[PDB]
């Protein structure tokens, strides 16, 4: 009712996401993600829900990596859910193009990175799986600190739970989720890595058609695992598919960060490192941190 | 339906600290349903019930029943119900909590078909958020199991079978007005307690990790036991005569 909607700035798939001004305070600019919740029969839409339950579950703990939920606008008269957030200046694709030649410095690019791994190890800490990482989904102040959003399909994960055949648009799925199979916060260290090693090199690092020439793509580079490293379970074999240096894609990557880069993208999700110890890695021994 | 598996950064490190303090983070400072003025608490044992009849009969992942109960509890603190109401607010705290903790949600019709119109349940879960304040999520008994099995260094391999006993008693105890006073915490390990009795999992006597337990969820030995005790009761008392 007081949202003067400015602009959208990108739009989700159950709804657009408009930039607004309230007359809350003087011009302030607030995140709307209003979700159409038509009448159909199944009442308000699930991702809604288990986007603000996990939010709403967390914000005590101000946690300086993760985006805030401002409030919940509802409209009976279909009925119209509008979601409002806090609006930081861009996501990472639009920070991702507008910086001058050649790129990021690497400095900048290690200090999101650690920002990035810092809103995971606590997210996990707390048994929750963001399984939706990606540039469109981070959010990047002016001061340059790092915010995770789009919360849509994160929940609250445990042992045994039945699992979702689909998630992560495709670029930044994991081998794991590609194939059909179990799957858990690795995921979203499969997702930073890609997310990493597209800061240095501004483009993609695994565009894919399909699952198999994603899959594909994938494997191209961090190259054929072994017979113990794939699934068991279930699906296409290892046969299914037939060890390129990663800087070869990365242009030109540190040592320990191509180190790191690699521990990401391991396909074992056992063997993939955790967002935890990855704050303790070499990469990062000396950031102004 | 891809089943989740072990995720050691999930649930190995400290996540239990954690899982004991965002517990402590719903004070208690009131009574069970003390607002309520027209609807007893033999009222709720009876529509807990058919809740936990209808999580079960529909397979539901473990973690629905227990956020349904939060949920029921938590609302009706806020806002009264009548004789009348509590099977579409419950039949609601259902919808709610299998949208979020479950792949496969509970469907209107799923909830109609069984007592309302499929307007008057939509028009009963939005009532409840706004209630809430859409803060719906929560701490659950049953989400202690693995990290406490863990912690108390039960072996992995035991985990699977145990944990599938743990939670369906835990769920069954949930039932029983006098577990809605303690936390999830004991609530969990009384319930671990009372499942790796009545069946040994090779697991030495349950009468061992009656320390861990006490020295992980700092309440002291005499605590643990009386809770194993209470969970077991409220198992028992589990009747279907009751519907
Ligand atoms: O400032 C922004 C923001 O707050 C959100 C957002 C917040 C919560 C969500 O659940 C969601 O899906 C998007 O997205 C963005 C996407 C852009 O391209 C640019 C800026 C924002």
């Amino acid at each position: 009712q007081q949202y003067e909607c400015v602009a959208e700035i990108g739009e989700g798939a159950y709804g657009k996401v408009f930039k607004a001004r309230d007359l809350k305070n003087g011009g302030r600019f607030v995140a709307l993600k209003r979700v159409r919740v038509q009448t159909g029969e199944e009442g308000m839409p699930l991702s809604t829900i288990r986007e603000v339950a996990v939010l709403r579950h967390l914000e005590t703990f101000e946690h300086p990596n993760v985006v805030r939920l401002f409030d919940v606008c509802t409209v009976s008269r279909e009925t119209k859910l509008t979601l409002v957030f806090e609006h930081v200046d861009q996501d990472l694709t639009t920070y991702l193009d507008k910086v001058p030649e050649p790129g990021v410095p690497t400095e900048t690019i290690k200090d999101m990175m650690f920002q990035l791994l810092r809103g995971l190890d606590f997210l996990h800490s707390h048994r929750v799986v963001h399984r939706d990482l990606k540039p469109q989904n981070i959010l990047v102040t002016s001061s340059g600190q790092i915010k995770l959003a789009d919360f849509g399909l994160a929940r609250i994960y445990s042992f045994q739970m039945a699992l979702t055949s689909v998630v992560v648009t495709l670029w930044y799925r994991a081998p794991e989720v590609l194939l059909q199979s179990s799957y858990a916060t690795p995921v979203d260290l499969w997702s930073v890595g890609c997310i990493f090693a597209e800061m240095f090199r501004r483009k993609p690092l695994f565009r894919g058609s399909s699952d198999v020439d994603q899959l594909g793509k994938i494997l191209d580079v961090i190259g054929l695992p072994g017979e113990e490293d794939w699934p068991r379970d279930v699906a296409l074999p290892r046969q299914a598919f037939h060890a390129q240096p990663i800087e070869k894609f990365v242009t030109d990557i540190d040592e320990l960060g191509k180190d790191l880069l690699l521990k990401c993208l391991t396909f074992n999700p056992a063997k993939r490192i955790s967002a935890y110890s990855a704050l303790s890695h070499p990469y990062f021994q000396d950031l102004e941190r | 339906n891809r089943a989740k598996i072990d995720s050691t950064t999930m649930k190995d490190p400290r996540v239990l600290n954690n899982l004991k303090l965002r517990e402590l983070l719903l004070p208690k400072f009131t009574s069970l349903w003390e607002i309520q003025t027209e609807v007893t608490v033999d009222n709720r044992t009876i529509l807990l019930t058919w809740m936990h009849l209808l999580c079960e009969s529909f397979e539901l992942d473990k973690s629905v029943f227990p956020l349904s109960v939060s949920i029921l509890d938590r609302y009706l603190c806020k806002k009264q119900g009548t004789k009348k109401t509590l099977q579409k607010i419950g039949a609601a705290c259902v919808l709610i909590g299998s949208k979020i903790r479950t792949v496969k949600p509970m469907t209107v019709s799923k909830l109609t078909y069984l007592s309302f119109t499929n307007l008057e349940l939509i028009n009963q879960e939005k009532d409840i958020l706004e209630a809430l304040k859409w803060d719906t999520e929560a701490v659950l008994a049953t989400d202690f199991l693995i990290p406490l099995c863990n912690a108390l260094k039960i072996p992995e391999d035991l985990w699977p079978q145990l944990y599938e006993a743990a939670s369906t008693t835990i769920c069954k105890a949930l039932i029983q007005p006098n577990i809605a006073l303690l936390s999830p915490g004991l609530i969990c390990a009384g319930g671990l307690l009372t499942t790796i009795e009545t069946d040994n999992t090779n697991c030495r006597p349950w009468t061992c990790y009656l320390e861990d337990l006490s020295s992980i969820l700092n309440f002291s030995t005499n605590t643990v036991r009386t809770v194993k005790d209470q969970v077991s009761e409220a198992f028992s008392l589990y009747d279907l005569e009751i519907l």
